[PDB]
C-alpha cells in the first residue's frame, strides 16, 4: 500500500521558514525520484524540485532556485523540504511525486496528499487552449494539448503525461508516453499526437474521469504541466 | 536529449555502484565446497560451523568469513554441474578411513576405497579445479584405529606389506592419496585428522584458506 | 516422405528473408544500435 | 674504445624496444586494464617507452662528446629524461606497497586495488615525480656539454644527495621492505599451514622479489655513484654506466612481465 | 538434404560487427533470454545476481539480488512482468519486474524438483515449463505454485529447453543423447529424437515451427523435423573440437548461431551446414546464446562476465 502523507501544518509568516516533512510506507523510498509539485487554489500545476536515488542529480525550478531546499533520509523514508525566504505566490499544496526512471516504467505515479501552506499577505510552455469543458456524461470527451517545442525525440517515444485531479484528491497519472497507460486504469484513455498536437480520448465517462486535466512534459528542467481543463456536471 | 536518459543513467550507475561492494564483499569471504560419496563423514566439517537442491552453510571464524556449500544428495552426473564452481577457494574433501574393509552396497565387487579414491581422481584431474586447492580429511580416526589392530589392512591395497599402526597408515595412505593428483605443479593437497575427539581442526583449515587466498593474491600481483 | 518435408523449409527461409537484418544488408541508421 | 660502447647502445634500445612492444601487446590484449597491478605495468611499459624516447640522443650525442642540438630542446629532453627516471622509480615503489597491502591486508587491499583509484594513483605519482622533477627546469642551461649549471658547488651537492634520498635511497628501502615482509608472512603462512618444509612456490617468489631489487641496486647505484665522481674523474665510467642504467629499464619488460605466467598466458 | 536446395549456396562471409558490449557483471554468464521487443533481456550468472539489460543503451533496468549464487537458468516472460532463475538449490524463485515498489519482489518459489535446474522457459503468466536434472520436466503455476504435467520419458539429465511459436508443444532433449517432443495439452511426447552420440546441451526451435535444432557435446549440431523425423542435414567439421553450449535461429531461419565452448560463436547455414561466420572477441567459455524476435542484433554469454551484442 502505497502512501505519501506529509506534516507541517500550519500558515508561515513572510521573513522565516516552514521546513515541512513526508513520510513514505508502502514502498522503497531509496529508489524513486521525489517531485514537488504546487497547486494555488484553482491554478495550474507547477513542479518545484525533483531529487533522484542517492541524493545525485538535485534539480530546482528557477522559481525556487536558491530559496528552496530538499533533503530525503533513506534509513527514515522521510523527505525534508526546508523553505526560506517565502512569499505569498508560495501558497499551494506542495504534491509530493514519487517516480523511477527506465524503459516501460510509469513516471509520476503516486502523489501525496500535500500541505496546503498559506503566506500572510527558454522552458517549453504546455498551452491547452481550453480551461473549462462543461460536459454531462452521455457522449465521449476528448481533450487536447499543445506544446512550445516539439516532443518528438530520436529513439522513438514521445515523453507526455497527463494527470486528473478530483476535487479533494490529488491528481494520479494516466497516459505516460503519450500511448501506453498506467497500472489500475481501464483501457478508456486512449493517447494519441504527433510532435506538438496531442489528443486524449476518452471513450465512455464516468463520475472517475470528472477532473481537472495536465499535460506535463519531461524533457527540460523546470517540468511545466498544462492548463488545467476542469470538467462540470 | 538527456530528459529521462539520465535519470535511467543514473539509476543503472546506482545499482552499478550497488553491484559493485556485492562483488567485493564476495570475494573477500572464502568461498568452500566439499565433495565425498556414500557414507563421506561430512557430518564432521558441518558440524563445527557456527551457522533436492544443495544444502549451503555460513560460518564466520578468526575475523573470516566462509561459505561452505554442501553437495550431499545428487543423483545428477557431475560432468554437468561440476564447471559452475570454478573459482572456489579450496575444494574441501572428506574421505572415510574405515572405508577399506567395507565394500559399496551397489554391485558387490567394488570398495568403497576404491570407489572414493576413483571420485578424488575424477574431482582433481579436470580441466576446472586445476588451481583449486584441495583438502582432503581422514574422517573416524579412532574407528581406523580400532580396526587395524584386527585386520592386515591389505583387503584395499594388496600389493602393501607393512605395520597395522594408526600412526603408519595414517601416513601412508595420505602419500597415496598425494599419488593420483597429476596437477602438482599447480594445485596444493592438504590432509588433516578430524574426528570427535581432538575436535576444532577448522584453524588447519583456515591457515589453509589464508595460503590459497594469498596464493590468489600473488596472482593478482603477477608474481607466479 | 521426408524428401520434400525438408524442401518445406524454402517457403519459410525464402519468404521471411526480407525482414531478416542478419542475412540481408541494412543500414546503420535504420538499426537502433548505432555508435 | 667506443666501438663496444656504441655496440651495446643499439643492443640496449633494440632489446628493450622488442620487450616493451610485447609488453604493451600482452597487456591492452589480453589484460586491458584488469585491476590495478595491470594498471601499473602498463605505467612503467609506456614510461620505458617514454625512457626511449630519449635513448637516441644520448648514444649519438655521447659520439659527438657533448650537445650540438641546441638549448632549447636539451632542457625539454633532459626534463623528460629526469621525468620518466622518477616515474619508473615512482612506478615501482607503490607497486611494491600496492603488493604488499595486497598480500598481507586483502580485505583492506579490496577497496584501494579498484580500478577507480589505480588511475587515480596512477597519474598522481606522475604530478609528483613533476614536483621532483621541475628543479631541473629552474637551473636548465647549455654551456658548450649541456649538463645542470649551479652557481655554488654547496648548492650542486644538497642538490645530487637530495634526489639519492628521495629518487634511490628511500624507494630501494621501500620496494626491500614491501618484499621481505610479502615473503616473511608467506613463510609465516606455510609454517601454520603444516607446510614446514619451504615449498617450490615460495622459492620462486624469494628468487623474484630479490631479483627485482638486486638488479635494481646494480642498475641505478652505478649511476649514482658516478655522478657524485663528477661532483669532484675518468673519461670511460660514465659511458657503461649509463648504459647499464639505460638497460634497467629496457631489461624490466622481460623482467616483469615475461618471468610471470600472468602475461604471457 | 543437399540434393535440395540447388538454389543456394553460403552467402560470403556473414560479419557481425560488435555494437554493444554489457559490463557490470563479476562471475561468470550461464544464461540469458530475450524478448519480442527486443531492449529488454535478462542475464543470469554466478554471482547470485539476475540483470534486467536495456539492449540500445547497454543500461541496467533492475538488479534483483538472488538467494542462490548457483543459477543456471533464467528466463523472460513475453509480458514482461515476471523472470525466472533455476540452479542448484531447485529453487525456480520467479521475481515480479513490474511492481508497485522499486525492489524486485519474489512472486512464487519452485521447489518441487529434485534434480538441478537446467533450463526453465516461459508460455505465460500461468503457465512455465521448467527443466531439472532428475531426467524430468514439470509445467508449473504462480499463483499456487505445483506440477500440472510432469513429463518423465528421458534417461538422461535434461539440459536445455525451448518454445514453439504456438506454446502448445515442445521439444527437450537430454544428457543421453535423447531428445522428446513433448505436448502440453496432454502432457506427453509423441516420437523421441535419437540421432547423437554424447550430452545434448542446448535445443532451440525452427521459426517455421516444424524443425528444430540440437546441439550436443560431440563437436556437431543436427537438425530434426517434426513430422517425420529423420536428420536433414549434420553441422560437423574436423575443424571443431570441442563441445557445444548454445544452439540458435534467425529471424528467417538461414543463419544459424552455433555458440561453441571454444571462446567463439559460429554462425552456420541452416540450410547447408556452411560455416558462414565466425563471431571472435569473447575472452572465455560461451554458455548462452540468444537472437531477438525483431531479428536486428544476437546477444552471445561467455564467462568472462561479459555480454557482446552481434549486429
Ligand atoms: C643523480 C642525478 C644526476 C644527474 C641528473 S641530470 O639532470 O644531469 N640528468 C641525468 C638523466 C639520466 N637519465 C643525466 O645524467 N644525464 C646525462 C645523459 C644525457 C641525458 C639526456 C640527454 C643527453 C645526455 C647528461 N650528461 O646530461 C639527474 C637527473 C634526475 C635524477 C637524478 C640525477
Amino acid at each position: 500500500d502505497v502512501q505519501l502523507v506529509e506534516s507541517g501544518g500550519g500558515l508561515v509568516q513572510p521573513g522565516g521558514s516552514r521546513k515541512l516533512s513526508c513520510s513514505a510506507s508502502g514502498f522503497a523510498f531509496s529508489s524513486f525520484g521525489m517531485h514537488w509539485v504546487r497547486q494555488a487554489p484553482e491554478k495550474g500545476l507547477e513542479w518545484v524540485a525533483y531529487i533522484s536515488s542517492g541524493s545525485g542529480t538535485i534539480y530546482y525550478a528557477d522559481t525556487v532556485k536558491g530559496r528552496f531546499t530538499i533533503s530525503r533520509d533513506d534509513p527514515k523514508n522521510t523527505l525534508f523540504l526546508q523553505m526560506t525566504s517565502l512569499r505569498s505566490e508560495d501558497t499551494a499544496m506542495y504534491y509530493c511525486v514519487r517516480s523511477i526512471y527506465y524503459y516501460g516504467s510509469s513516471p509520476f505515479d503516486f502523489w501525496g496528499q500535500g500541505t496546503t501552506l498559506t503566506v500572510s499577505s527558454s522552458d517549453i510552455v504546455m498551452t491547452q487552449a481550453t480551461s473549462s469543458v462543461p460536459v454531462t456524461p452521455g457522449e465521449s470527451v476528448s481533450i487536447s494539448c499543445r506544446s512550445s517545442k516539439s516532443l518528438l525525440h530520436s529513439n522513438g517515444n514521445t515523453y507526455l503525461y497527463w494527470f486528473l485531479q478530483r476535487p479533494g484528491q490529488s491528481p494520479q497519472l494516466l497516459i505516460y508516453r503519450m500511448s501506453n497507460l498506467a497500472s489500475g486504469v481501464p483501457d478508456r484513455f486512449s493517447g494519441s499526437g504527433s510532435g506538438t498536437a496531442f489528443t486524449l480520448t476518452i471513450s465512455r465517462l464516468e463520475a472517475e474521469d470528472v477532473g481537472v486535466y495536465y499535460c506535463m512534459q519531461h524533457l527540460e528542467y523546470p517540468l511545466t504541466f498544462g492548463a488545467g481543463t476542469k470538467l462540470e456536471l | 536529449l538527456s530528459a529521462e536518459d539520465k535519470a535511467a543513467v543514473e539509476r543503472s550507475k546506482m545499482i552499478d555502484r550497488n553491484l559493485r561492494e556485492d562483488g567485493e564483499k564476495a570475494a573477500r569471504e572464502v568461498k568452500l565446497l566439499l565433495l565425498g560419496a556414500g557414507e563421506s563423514g561430512k557430518c564432521t566439517i558441518v558440524k563445527q560451523m557456527k551457522i533436492t537442491g544443495i544444502v549451503e552453510t555460513h560460518f564466520t571464524f578468526k575475523d573470516l568469513h566462509f561459505k561452505m556449500f554442501d553437495v550431499t544428495a545428487q543423483r545428477s552426473e557431475r560432468k554437468k554441474w561440476i564447471h559452475c564452481f570454478e573459482g572456489v577457494t579450496a575444494i574441501i574433501f572428506c574421505v572415510a578411513l574405515s572405508d577399506y574393509d567395507l565394500v559399496l552396497a551397489e554391485d558387490e565387487e567394488m570398495n568403497r576405497m576404491h570407489a572414493s579414491m576413483k571420485l578424488f581422481d575424477s574431482i582433481c584431474n579436470n580441466k576446472w579445479f586445476t588451481d583449486t586447492s584441495i583438502i582432503l580429511f581422514l574422517n573416524k580416526k579412532d574407528l581406523f584405529e580400532e580396526k587395524i589392530k584386527k585386520s592386515p589392512l591389505t583387503i584395499c591395497y594388496p600389493e602393501y606389506a607393512g605395520s597395522n599402526t594408526y600412526e603408519e597408515a595414517a601416513a601412508y595412505i595420505q602419500c597415496q592419496f598425494e599419488d593420483l593428483n597429476k596437477r602438482k605443479d599447480t594445485k596444493e593437497i592438504y590432509t588433516h585428522f578430524t574426528c570427535s575427539t581432538d575436535t576444532k581442526n577448522v584453524q588447519f583449515v583456515f591457515d589453509a584458506v589464508t595460503d590459497v587466498i594469498i596464493k590468489n593474491n600473488l596472482k593478482d600481483c603477477g608474481l607466479f | 516422405k521426408v524428401s520434400k518435408a525438408a524442401a518445406d523449409l524454402m517457403a519459410y527461409c525464402e519468404a521471411h528473408a526480407k525482414e531478416d537484418p542478419l542475412l540481408t544488408p541494412v543500414p546503420a541508421s535504420e538499426n537502433p544500435f548505432r555508435e | 674504445g667506443m666501438v663496444a660502447i656504441q655496440c651495446i647502445y643499439a643492443l640496449v634500445c633494440l632489446v628493450g624496444l622488442v620487450g616493451n612492444a610485447l609488453v604493451i601487446f600482452v597487456i591492452l590484449r589480453y589484460a586491458k586494464m584488469k585491476t590495478a597491478t595491470n594498471i601499473y605495468l602498463l605505467n612503467l611499459a609506456v614510461a620505458d617507452e617514454l625512457f626511449m624516447l630519449s635513448v637516441p640522443f644520448v648514444a649519438s650525442s655521447a659520439a659527438l662528446r657533448h650537445w650540438p642540438f641546441g638549448s632549447v630542446l636539451c632542457r625539454a629532453v633532459l626534463s623528460v629524461d629526469g621525468l620518466n627516471m622518477f616515474t619508473s622509480v615512482f612506478c615501482l615503489t607503490v607497486l611494491s606497497v600496492d603488493r604488499y597491502v595486497a598480500v598481507v591486508h586483502p580485505l583492506r587491499a579490496a577497496t584501494y586495488r579498484r580500478p577507480s583509484v589505480a588511475k587515480l594513483i596512477n597519474l598522481g605519482v606522475w604530478l609528483a615525480s613533476l614536483l621532483v622533477t621541475l628543479p631541473i627546469a629552474i637551473f636548465a642551461d647549455t654551456r658548450p656539454a649541456c649538463n645542470l649549471q649551479w652557481p655554488h658547488p654547496a648548492w650542486s651537492a644538497v642538490f645530487v644527495v637530495y634526489t639519492f634520498l628521495l629518487g634511490f635511497l628511500l624507494p630501494v628501502l621501500a620496494i626491500g621492505l614491501c618484499y621481505l615482509l610479502i615473503v616473511g608472512k608467506m613463510r609465516a603462512v606455510a609454517l601454520r599451514a603444516g607446510w614446514q618444509q619451504r615449498r617450490r612456490s615460495e622459492k620462486k617468489i624469494t628468487r623474484l622479489v630479490l631479483m627485482f631489487v638486486v638488479v635494481f641496486v646494480l642498475c641505478w647505484m652505478p649511476f649514482y655513484v658516478v655522478q657524485l665522481l663528477n661532483l669532484f674523474l675518468d673519461a670511460t665510467v660514465n659511458h657503461v654506466s649509463l648504459i647499464l642504467s639505460y638497460a634497467n629499464s629496457c631489461a624490466n619488460p622481460i623482467l616483469y612481465g615475461f618471468l610471470s605466467d600472468n602475461f604471457r598466458r | 538434404l543437399s540434393q535440395i536446395t540447388n538454389n543456394i549456396d553460403p552467402v560470403g562471409r556473414i560479419q557481425m560487427r560488435t555494437r554493444r558490449t554489457l559490463r557490470g557483471h563479476l562471475a561468470k554468464i550461464y544464461a540469458m533470454h530475450w524478448g519480442t521487443d527486443s531492449r529488454l533481456l535478462v542475464s543470469a550468472s554466478q554471482d547470485g545476481k539476475l540483470i534486467i539489460w536495456d539492449s540500445y543503451t547497454t543500461n541496467k533496468v533492475h538488479a534483483i539480488p538472488l538467494r542462490s549464487s548457483w543459477v543456471m537458468t533464467c528466463a523472460y516472460a513475453p509480458s514482461g512482468n515476471y523472470v525466472a532463475c533455476g540452479g542448484l538449490d531447485n529453487i525456480c524463485s520467479i521475481y515480479n519486474l513490474k511492481t508497485r515498489e522499486g525492489n524486485v519482489r519474489v512472486s512464487r518459489e519452485l521447489a518441487g524438483h529434485t534434480g538441478y535446474l537446467s533450463c526453465c522457459r516461459f508460455l505465460d503468466d500461468n503457465q512455465i515449463v521448467t527443466s531439472s536434472g532428475d531426467t524430468t520436466c514439470a509445467l508449473w503455476d504462480i499463483e499456487t505454485g505445483q506440477q500440472t504435467t510432469t513429463f518423465t520419458g528421458h534417461t538422461g539429465d535434461v539440459m536445455s529447453l525451448s518454445l514453439a511459436p504456438d506454446t502448445r508443444l515442445f521439444v527437450s532433449g537430454a544428457c543421453d543423447a535423447s531428445a522428446k517432443l513433448w505436448d502440453v495439452r496432454e502432457g506427453m511426447c509423441r516420437q523421441t529424437f535419437t540421432g547423437h552420440e554424447s550430452d545434448i546441451n542446448a535445443i532451440c526451435f525452427f521459426p517455421n515451427g516444424n524443425a528444430f535444432a540440437t546441439g550436443s557435446d560431440d563437436a556437431t549440431c543436427r537438425l530434426f523435423d517434426l513430422r517425420a523425423d529423420q536428420e536433414l542435414m549434420t553441422y560437423s567439421h574436423d575443424n571443431i573440437i570441442c563441445g557445444i553450449t548454445s544452439v540458435s535461429f534467425s529471424k528467417s531461419g538461414r543463419l544459424l548461431l552455433a555458440g561453441y565452448d571454444d571462446f567463439n560463436c559460429n554462425v552456420w547455414d541452416a540450410l547447408k551446414a556452411d560455416r558462414a561466420g565466425v563471431l571472435a572477441g569473447h575472452d572465455n567459455r560461451v554458455s548462452c546464446l540468444g537472437v531477438t524476435d525483431d531479428g536486428m542484433a544476437v546477444a552471445t554469454g561467455s564467462w568472462d562476465s561479459f555480454l557482446k551484442i552481434w549486429n
